[PDB]
């Protein structure tokens, strides 16, 4: 039981450069009279799910709002069981 | 246990405490070490028994094996080679019986420090003392004889010892 | 591991994958056994930088002494299939 | 920390060396010098055989939370207030040791002001 | 690897070896890959300026102070594959590489086990004894005289002739046989 | 032991809900626990002893007399 | 013991990210994983914060007494700056660790072959991240005292592990 | 400009820093050429015996059969009492020997006259 | 099943015989097995004797 | 043997040696499991003085740090009974001279 | 004593009226079955000694190496039924015939009531070593092998012959109990400085004493594989044993003559040890290792402590066994390769892997590897050297580091890497050698679990 699924590629016309990084660097590069030839091979890293970044204190704050919740209906719940 | 001698192998009375609980939970340690106890030593009480009757059925006995005294190296002649014989066997049971002495003194200062925690500093001082004293003796009769050792050159470290012992009380009684 | 058993279809697909996103090469124009320097008009610099898409799209790189006569996608698609034993 | 500048910038006489503290009797500021209290014996405190590190004034805090560890053992924290008692007097050791630390630097103080000031007077 | 080295390298490709360590080691310092694209571009750009010069003299000055300046900013720790000859996996597999005449000393019990392979692999020793003998005089006619000036071998030029000294490059044991 | 996932080549690779529920779940748990045990034991961080001033004593206290007895 | 627990469990997350990646071991071809594989990079986090000495973590049980008992001790100067300079560093290259490794854009070649839906691997990973948040507290809270403790301390003294952190 | 690279024993000159290579003469071309011939020249040997398929033993190579030669058994038939060869002997065999002597010597007189003046404190001392 | 069988051949089974066999010979010698003593508090009874330790002495308790 | 090239097609891959060649007289020193002479980025005498710089500091520091040591605005210890002469060595029989602890 | 002896003289008739097919299948057997009887002798009581008769005693320092002689012999035989395929079957016997007589002579030299006997079995040994080395060897330097080995014993053990009879002449008897018996101090003489050194540099020259050690591996790499395991396993030990027994009269000009032996053991193992390092060939790598070992053993008899003698007596066998194991392995690669020298086979784990096992477990054995008695006697011996002085930690531990760097070298440049392409001839190893190997490693780890049956007379 292995992967013979017949993956396939998807089509190159996909891969563009506008919305990405790579465009202002071509932009940096037409300034000096320069392309960059291998600018769509690596389009494909800004496109998917790779379009939207995390940030260090969101991937250290990553599941803040549910524990927060949870610790303040339990600090309800002593409370309200306590005060008895 | 019968099978050694207490007063060889003295033990404090071992006294311990009771079980006090202060709450209502119950501890896990009891019901671990009753389901232990139903488990391991039942099983084992039936087997042990079975085989003490077993051996029980087929008795027999053995005997501790007593050795005459013998002249001693300080009164063989010088070429005599019977009784220097004689005498060097029965030096070397007495060498095996020392070190087997201060094996027993040894064991006692581990159970010792073992047996008394954190305050073996003190509640130790006994078996020290008595190691401390056993230690020195042992190091006076056997220490440097080197791997050929024998009961003459015992007899040479004595005298040797002696000889100084009596020329530092004279030299002490006549300041 | 968990590697899927690459065929000959698949690393002739991604050799002209990677050579259809060379922006300098014409998509149309270049064919498996179309030549780099005299089809397509390539310098040899561009030449060492498809060598290194190429290594950087397969994961293991090419000796220099192979690489500088690698001059067709066909026989840089049959160098990858030797180095990898690739059966059919 | 600021004394550790004070005195490796500042003067060294000026203030005191740690290993061979107190430099001054203890009745040198006042006759009362009333004496320190221990509530454990001996024997109790040898059978408890805390540490020898542990032997200290505070010790029947320290007994009274062992106490409890092993009489309530699965609630691992049932007798928060023993040891809440057994740090309030190491708190209370703590700063009878500062006020030593600071009584004998003031001390010290009062000490060179006064042959500075018979210096001054023999000059004059 | 495969192929046969020359006697020396000539200033082409020289040029061509600097400019691909240049690009590799810049792509170890620049991580990114937007960044790694502009100085790439850079790169190239300072590179290609001194294509159309003619002499000879110049040129080998040139290549020369780019190979000092490459060795002052080399990034003393660069990128390598896994399977690079430093990588962390250059000689991993190679414990499971086992020759296949290792098979003929295996026993008959063991041997009964995959019939149809050894059927195969007696197929393969006749096709192997025959083409040696012819191939030894195949090379002793085509070698020129005093021996070889390169090690390169030849193809086969007849119909049933197989390329001389094949044996050892057809039957290597696999990339990573278990 | 798991279940079959094929490569995607350039694209984000599928995800089983399993997986981000419980990675979410672990996450949300340690917060969770670090703010119960801030709540309940907060003298753990910043102390319950208060840190006494030396320079603030009174001279009665640290036996000192007027530069003058002694 | 404290580091027994996430230690191994950070190793358990490298070999993942290991495996995961076609055995790639160098950072500069590791992109975004925060989202392509979440599970890793949770434990990940988890065990780099106890590493640091969050607050009530595994580490904090363990470095913070560490810290404390050197800073009140009579003991070198420079041996407590080298320390503090080390808490620091271990929060530096922690941060490096995770940034190189789960935020950027991905760098890795494109056939992905990314997967975690393994039971092996993620029981045999949350045991250990179930170690590495509650048992510095529950065997914190079982041992007996052994030594005496620092009851009372500067302000500045008390915070300066979080700080140098 | 850049900083120098300085070679040493442990740590060679890179290849590409060589100006050898850059002073290229007609005689140094057919120098590494004849150089590539004896060397295609031994790999062809190499081959032909490697490739047979009667072959069923070890290919004796005598390059390895003259290291190992060199290495054990040459070497006292070419040795020649020198100066340097005298004195290097006698320092590499006699130096040490003393030294360790001296030092030995030295502890032991020590520790006999603390013993001789009884002020060493052997207590627990039993095994030797 | 299959953990039922374990649970006996792998546990069971060798904890008899350390115990058969730590029960009956290593004890069978002196101070082979030695046990740290068991610490007294005040207040606490012994089973073997029968006497309670005097409580301490009543120390001035606040805050 | 490790600063051979590793892309030319050696008769004996790990030893990097071609059959026939002459072979250096410490062949066995050089194995690509011992010594080896492979440039590095940086100069020899450089790491050497740097390597030996690092300690040389680090050393003194740590001296400095002993002559000059850090500790809190306390004053020592006190244990009740003699500074717990009983239970710190022993000697019940000699009655030391003792020592009472001053409260403030 | 005569129980042993008898079956090892009937052993020769046996095997000279054998069939031409049943000379190793007999030999092997009664080997086996005399080297039980031989098992009845370790029984040994804290008290003087076995004393069977006038002319033959055992002792607890004799008894194990009788048992470790007793077990070579068919170990010997099946190394030594490999390359004698092709022999003529009078060759075969005479071989048989030489290692049997060995057997016997060195039976009769461990027992030995009376020194001159002990010399003339002690020499007597000399001759069948020297017949089986220049005879059957394969090189041509076997002669000069053979030499070399013969003229170093003559040499050095020349002299001992004249101080023995001066000894008798002077005291009046030779036998080792009266000689303990009526020991006395020897008076710091020119005179008795010489004879303590004509006592002592016959048994020094055969241990080997570094710098007296030239013809050990000469000797070592020449001979056949049954000459090696008998060289490095009991031939060795002859001069510890005879150190041993006569260091009792040379009291107290010991403590003074053997501080140049000492510093030279001292030094030698570090020298030997690092010598192993830089080394082609396995045979001499190993025979450098046992001069190590030996040097030590030298260093241990010197000191003169009971825990020198105890651990002296504990290497001694370990390294018999451990050596004569390393020779046999080296033997099966030399079989089959026919080159002897370490860089040809190479990866030899991957086609062998069981002899790889064997390997590694024969390297840590040699690298003295707790709980083994290699460990027990090298631990005993640095603890008493340490007594002795503090400053010979340092020597020892170097020793320790060095021993372990090049038998982990041995191991890792012949069993790991990348095979040899062109070698094809290496075929699966047989039953014999497997079997060899088993009966050389399962003595070991069953004596470390009695370790007092060959810690010697001073247990
Ligand atoms: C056992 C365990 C371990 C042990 C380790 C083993 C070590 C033991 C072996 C040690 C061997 C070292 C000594 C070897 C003998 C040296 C002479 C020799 O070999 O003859 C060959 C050789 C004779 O050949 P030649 O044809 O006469 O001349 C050839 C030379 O090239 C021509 O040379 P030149 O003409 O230039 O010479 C001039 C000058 C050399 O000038 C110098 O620079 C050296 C002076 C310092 O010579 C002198 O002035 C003599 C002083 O002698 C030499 O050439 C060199 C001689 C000078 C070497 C000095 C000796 C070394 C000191 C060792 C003494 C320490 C212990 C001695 C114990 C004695 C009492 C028991
Ligand atoms: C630790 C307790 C163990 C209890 C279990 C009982 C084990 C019985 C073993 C008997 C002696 C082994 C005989 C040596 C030749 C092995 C025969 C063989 O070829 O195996 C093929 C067989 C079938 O495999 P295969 O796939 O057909 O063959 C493919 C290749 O062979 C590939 O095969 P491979 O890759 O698997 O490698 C073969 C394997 C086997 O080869 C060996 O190297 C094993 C020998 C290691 C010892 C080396 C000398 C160092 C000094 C130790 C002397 C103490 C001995 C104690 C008394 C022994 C009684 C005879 O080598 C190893 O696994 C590495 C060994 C490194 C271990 C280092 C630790 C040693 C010191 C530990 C302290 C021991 C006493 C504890 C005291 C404190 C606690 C009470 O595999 C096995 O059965 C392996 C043997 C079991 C491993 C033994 C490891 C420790 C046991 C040492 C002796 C017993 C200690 C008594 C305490 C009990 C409590
Ligand atoms: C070559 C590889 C190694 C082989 C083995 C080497 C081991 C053999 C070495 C022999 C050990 C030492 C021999 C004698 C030791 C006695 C101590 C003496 O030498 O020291 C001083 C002796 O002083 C001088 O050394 C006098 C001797 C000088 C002549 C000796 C030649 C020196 C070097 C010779 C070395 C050659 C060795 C190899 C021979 C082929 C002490 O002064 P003194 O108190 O008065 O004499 C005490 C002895 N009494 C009481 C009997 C009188
Ligand atoms: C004392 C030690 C004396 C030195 C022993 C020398 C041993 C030489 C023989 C070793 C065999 C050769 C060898 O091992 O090769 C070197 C080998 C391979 O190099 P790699 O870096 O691994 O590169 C591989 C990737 N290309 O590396 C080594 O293992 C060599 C290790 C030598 C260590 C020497 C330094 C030790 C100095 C210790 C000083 C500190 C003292 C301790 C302080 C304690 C304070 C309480
Ligand atoms: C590997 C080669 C080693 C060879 C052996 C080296 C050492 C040889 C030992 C010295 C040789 C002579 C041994 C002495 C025989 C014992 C007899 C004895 O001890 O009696 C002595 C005899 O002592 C001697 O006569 C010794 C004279 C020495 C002459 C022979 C010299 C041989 C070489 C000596 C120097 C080398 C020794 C050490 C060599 C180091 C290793 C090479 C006293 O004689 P009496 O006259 O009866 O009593 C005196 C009161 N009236
Ligand atoms: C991070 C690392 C640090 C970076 C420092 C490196 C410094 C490098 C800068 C040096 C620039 C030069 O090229 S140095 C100039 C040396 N001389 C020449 O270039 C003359 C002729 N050029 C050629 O022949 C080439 O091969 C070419 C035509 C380009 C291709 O040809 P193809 O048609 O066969 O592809």
């Amino acid at each position: 039981e292995h992967g013979h699924s017949k993956m396939e590629l998807p089509d190159y016309k996909q891969w563009k450069i506008e919305g990405t990084p790579l465009e202002t660097v071509q932009e940096k590069l037409a300034a000096r009279g320069l392309r960059d030839p291998w600018g769509r091979n690596e389009a494909w890293r800004y496109s998917g799910g790779f379009a939207n970044n995390v940030s260090f204190v969101g991937a250290l704050l990553k599941g803040f709002k549910w524990g927060f919740a949870a610790f303040v209906v339990a600090v309800g719940a002593e409370y309200y069981l306590e005060s008895q | 246990p019968d099978s050694w001698d207490k007063d060889v192998y003295p033990e404090p009375p071992r006294r311990t405490p009771a079980p006090a609980p202060q709450t209502s939970l119950p501890n896990p340690v009891t019901y671990l070490t009753k389901i232990f106890d139903l488990l391991v030593d039942r099983p084992v009480t039936l087997a042990r028994e079975f085989i003490e009757q077993q051996h029980a059925k087929n008795r027999y006995y053995y005997y501790h094996r007593e050795f005459r005294r013998v002249p001693d190296i300080t009164e063989c002649e010088e070429k005599d080679i019977l009784c220097m014989f004689e005498a060097e066997m029965q030096w070397r049971r007495d060498y095996k019986v020392d070190q087997e002495i201060v094996n027993i003194i040894q064991e006692r200062l581990k159970a010792c420090q073992q047996r008394e925690g954190e305050s073996y500093r003190q509640n130790c001082a006994k078996e020290l003392e008595q190691f401390t004293q056993v230690s020195k003796a042992f190091q006076d009769r056997y220490s440097d004889l080197g791997a050929h050792y024998s009961a003459r050159k015992c007899l040479a470290k004595q005298k040797q010892r002696m000889l100084a012992e009596r020329k530092a009380a004279k030299e002490a009684a006549a300041a | 591991s968990d590697a899927p058993p690459l065929t000959l279809e698949a690393i002739k697909d991604r050799v002209l994958y990677v050579l259809k996103l060379y922006d300098k090469i014409d998509p149309e124009k270049l064919s498996v056994n179309s030549h780099f320097m005299k089809d397509l008009g390539l310098d040899s610099l561009d030449q060492v930088e498809i060598i290194m898409a190429m290594e950087d799209e397969f994961g293991f790189e090419i000796p220099d002494i192979d690489a500088e006569k690698l001059m067709c996608p066909q026989e840089i698609v049959d160098y990858i299939a030797d180095k990898k034993d690739v059966y059919e | 920390g600021a004394h550790l500048a004070r005195r490796y910038l500042g003067d060294a006489s000026k203030e005191p060396d740690p290993l061979r503290m107190p430099t001054f009797p203890p009745d040198y500021g006042f006759p009362e010098r009333k004496e320190r209290e221990m509530v454990a014996t001996q024997q109790e405190m040898n059978d408890a055989q805390l540490m020898l590190q542990q032997r200290d004034y505070c010790a029947h805090y320290l007994i009274q939370l062992l106490k409890c560890k092993r009489d309530s053992f699965p609630n691992f924290l049932a007798c928060k207030h023993e040891q809440h008692d057994w740090d309030y007097c190491e708190h209370l050791d703590y700063v009878k040791r500062m006020k030593e630390f600071e009584r004998e630097r003031r001390l010290l103080q009062r000490k060179k002001r006064r042959e500075q000031r018979e210096a001054e007077m023999a000059r004059g | 690897a495969f192929s046969a080295p020359a006697a020396y390298l000539t200033h082409q490709q020289k040029v061509l070896r600097l400019y691909k360590r240049a690009l590799r080691h810049l792509e170890s310092w620049c991580v990114h890959r937007d960044k790694y694209r502009y100085f790439a571009c850079l790169m190239r750009a300072r590179f290609d300026e001194h294509k159309n010069e003619k002499d000879m003299v110049k040129a080998t000055q040139l290549l020369r102070q780019a190979e000092e300046e490459f060795w002052y900013g080399q990034h003393p720790q660069p990128y390598i594959f896994p399977e690079s000859p430093g990588g962390t996996s250059y000689e991993r597999y190679e414990c499971y590489k086992v020759p296949e005449w290792c098979l003929d000393d295996w026993h008959p019990s063991e041997k009964a086990m995959y019939p149809d392979y050894f059927a195969k692999r007696e197929q393969w020793k006749r096709l192997r004894r025959e083409s040696w003998e012819r191939e030894v005089k195949q090379l002793q006619e085509e070698t020129p005289p005093g021996g070889p000036r390169t090690e390169a071998l030849p193809p086969a030029r007849k119909e049933g002739d197989l390329p001389p000294l094949w044996w050892h490059i057809v039957t290597r044991p696999r990339e990573r046989p278990m | 032991g798991g279940v079959h996932i094929e490569p995607r080549y350039r694209q984000f690779p599928q995800l089983t809900r399993s997986q981000l529920i419980q990675a979410e779940f672990f996450s949300a748990t340690m917060w969770f626990w670090i703010l119960w045990r801030f709540w309940h034991d907060s003298d753990a961080v910043l102390g319950h002893f208060p840190y006494p001033d030396p320079s603030q004593w009174t001279d009665e206290e640290l036996g000192i007399l007027p530069d003058d007895e002694d | 013991c404290m580091h027994a627990f996430f230690k191994a469990m950070l190793f358990m997350c490298s070999g993942s990210i290991i495996h995961s990646l076609n055995d790639e071991q160098d950072i500069r071809k590791m992109g975004g994983l925060y989202k392509a594989m979440p599970f890793t990079t949770t434990a990940l986090i988890i065990g780099s914060l106890a590493l640091t000495g969050m607050p009530y973590l595994t580490g904090f049980y363990s470095k913070d007494l560490i810290i404390e008992a050197v800073n009140m001790s009579y003991t070198n100067a420079w041996a407590l700056l080298m320390t503090l300079i080390a808490t620091s560093l271990t929060a530096a290259y922690s941060t490096r660790i995770i940034f190189f490794a789960f935020l950027g854009k991905p760098r890795f070649p494109p056939l992905v072959l990314i997967n975690e839906n393994n039971p092996l691997l993620i029981n045999s990973i949350k045991r250990l991240l179930i170690g590495s948040i509650f048992a510095g507290f529950i065997i914190s809270n079982n041992i007996p005292p052994m030594t005496v403790p620092n009851t009372t301390m500067p302000l500045y003294m008390k915070m300066t592990a979080l700080i140098v952190t | 400009s850049f900083p120098k690279y300085k070679p040493s024993r442990l740590a060679t000159l890179p290849a590409t820093l060589d100006p050898a290579e850059y002073d290229i003469s007609p005689e140094t071309r057919k120098a590494q050429a004849e150089r590539l011939a004896i060397r295609s020249r031994l790999k062809r040997e190499y081959l032909l015996q490697y490739n047979d398929p009667n072959r069923l033993g070890v290919i004796e190579d005598p390059a390895l059969i003259r290291w190992t030669y060199a290495r054990s058994a040459n070497i006292y038939p070419n040795f020649r009492p020198t100066p340097k060869t005298s004195l290097l002997g006698a320092l590499f065999g006699i130096g040490p020997l003393f030294f360790w002597y001296y030092v030995f010597k030295t502890d032991r007189d020590k520790k006999e006259k603390l013993i001789q003046e009884g002020k060493l404190d052997q207590t627990f001392n039993i095994s030797y | 099943y299959r953990h039922s069988i374990f649970a006996v051949t792998h546990v069971l089974i060798p904890v008899w015989i350390i115990h058969y066999y730590l029960k009956y010979h290593v004890t069978a010698k002196p101070y082979t097995v030695v046990e740290r003593k068991p610490r007294i508090f005040p207040g606490d009874t012994i089973l073997e004797t029968g006497e309670v330790i005097p409580l301490m002495k009543e120390f001035p308790d606040q805050h | 043997q490790q600063e051979r090239d590793p892309w030319y097609d050696w008769d004996h891959p790990d030893l990097r040696l071609n059959w026939g060649e002459p072979i250096h007289w410490d062949l066995d020193m050089y194995i690509r499991n011992r010594v080896d002479t492979s440039p590095t980025p940086v100069s020899w005498n450089t790491m050497c003085k740097h390597l030996f710089g690092f300690v040389a500091f680090m050393l003194f520091m740590f001296w400095v740090g002993e002559i000059y040591p850090s500790y809190q605005p306390v004053g020592p210890k006190q244990y009740p009974y003699n500074d717990l002469y009983l239970e710190r060595g022993g000697d019940p029989t000699k009655e030391p001279e003792p020592v009472v602890h001053y409260e403030i | 004593m005569l129980k042993i002896i008898i079956p090892t003289t009937m052993l020769l008739p046996m095997t000279w009226m054998s069939k031409h097919n049943m000379i190793w299948i007999n030999a092997t057997v009664h080997s086996l079955l005399i080297s039980l009887i031989s098992l009845s002798l370790l029984n040994q009581l804290g008290e003087n000694s076995l004393n069977f008769s006038l002319t033959f005693f055992s002792d607890s320092l004799s008894a194990p190496l009788l048992v470790l002689t007793t077990w070579l012999l068919p170990l010997m035989l099946m190394a030594s039924q490999s390359h004698l395929s092709k022999e003529t079957t009078t060759r075969k016997k005479l071989y048989i015939t030489m290692l049997i007589l060995l057997q016997l002579f060195l039976i009769m030299t461990f027992t030995a009531t009376e020194l001159i006997l002990f010399y003339i079995l002690f020499e007597a040994t000399l001759v069948p070593t020297l017949i089986i080395i220049t005879r059957w060897g394969n090189q041509t330097e076997r002669l000069n092998a053979g030499l070399y080995f013969l003229f170093y014993t003559l040499a050095g053990s020349l002299p001992l012959l004249v101080a023995l009879v001066y000894i008798q002449n002077t005291t009046g008897s030779l036998n080792f109990l009266i000689i303990h018996y009526w020991s006395h101090p020897l008076s710091n003489s020119w005179s008795n400085i010489f004879m303590w050194l004509a006592c002592i540099m016959a048994f020094m020259v055969k241990m080997p004493l570094y710098g007296l050690h030239l013809w050990l591996p000469k000797a070592h790499v020449e001979a056949p594989i049954a000459g090696s395991m008998v060289l490095a396993a009991v031939l060795l030990k002859l001069g510890g044993y005879g150190m041993m027994r006569i260091t009792t009269i040379l009291n107290p000009l010991t403590n003074y003559m053997a501080y140049p032996f000492l510093m030279l053991s001292m030094w030698g193992m570090i020298m030997t040890s690092s010598i192993c390092l830089r080394q082609t060939d396995l045979k001499s790598l190993i025979a450098y290792s046992s001069v190590s070992h030996m040097a030590l053993v030298i260093v241990a008899i010197m000191i003169q402590t009971p825990w020198s003698f105890m651990g002296a007596t504990a290497l001694m066998i370990a390294h018999g066994l451990t050596s004569s194991m390393l020779f046999c392995l080296a033997n099966t690669n030399y079989e089959r390769v026919h080159s002897r020298t370490m860089i040809l086979a190479r990866g030899l784990q991957t086609l062998l892997p069981l002899m790889a096992t064997w390997w590694l477990v024969a390297s840590l054995t040699n690298l003295a590897l707790p709980p083994s008695i290699n460990l027990i006697g090298e631990l005993f011996i640095i603890t008493a050297s340490f007594s002795w002085s503090n400053i010979t930690i340092i020597l020892m531990g170097m020793n320790m580091m060095i021993t372990a760097l090049y038998s982990l070298y041995m191991l890792i440049t012949t069993q790991r890497g990348k095979y040899t392409h062109h070698i094809n001839n290496i075929k699966p190893s047989f039953t014999r050698e497997n079997a060899l190997m088993a009966l050389h490693i399962l003595p070991l780890l069953l004596l470390t679990l009695n370790p007092k049956m060959i810690l010697g007379p001073l247990y």
